[PDB]
């Protein structure tokens, strides 16, 4: 059957099922009912419906964000090593 | 001076945040047709 995945893609949206949200990101978006940072569990905020339209449009922002954080977080800038 | 190319190749802005966005309706798929 039909199978597209690209390497570069495949590794950065694959791996976002198993992100959790950084504290810099959760400022974005206090007050969270599950209280859990990994996407997995933090999507069921909106399976319950307990995400509003206002928390939508914030909910947005964090996702893009943390797909960017992600990246620079996998080259990093700094090296102890 | 710090040389840098700010042209990438792979990062580009792509136009399929679609899925991306669908994850607030669905979590899991129950097939993988795509």
């Amino acid at each position: 059957q039909r199978r597209q995945l690209t390497p570069q893609q495949q590794q950065l949206v694959n791996q976002m099922k198993v992100a959790p949200i950084p504290k810099q990101l959760l400022q974005r978006i206090p007050n969270i009912p599950p209280n859990i940072n990994t996407w997995q569990q933090v999507t069921a905020l909106a399976q319950q419906k307990l995400l509003t339209p206002q928390d939508m449009e914030a909910a947005k922002e964090v996702y893009k964000i943390h797909q960017q954080l992600l990246f620079k977080a996998r080259l990093q800038q700094q090296q102890a090593q | 001076s710090t040389d840098s190319t700010p042209m990438f190749e792979y990062e580009n802005l792509e136009d399929n945040s679609k899925e991306w966005t669908s994850l607030f309706d669905n979590d899991i798929p129950v097939t993988t047709d795509d």
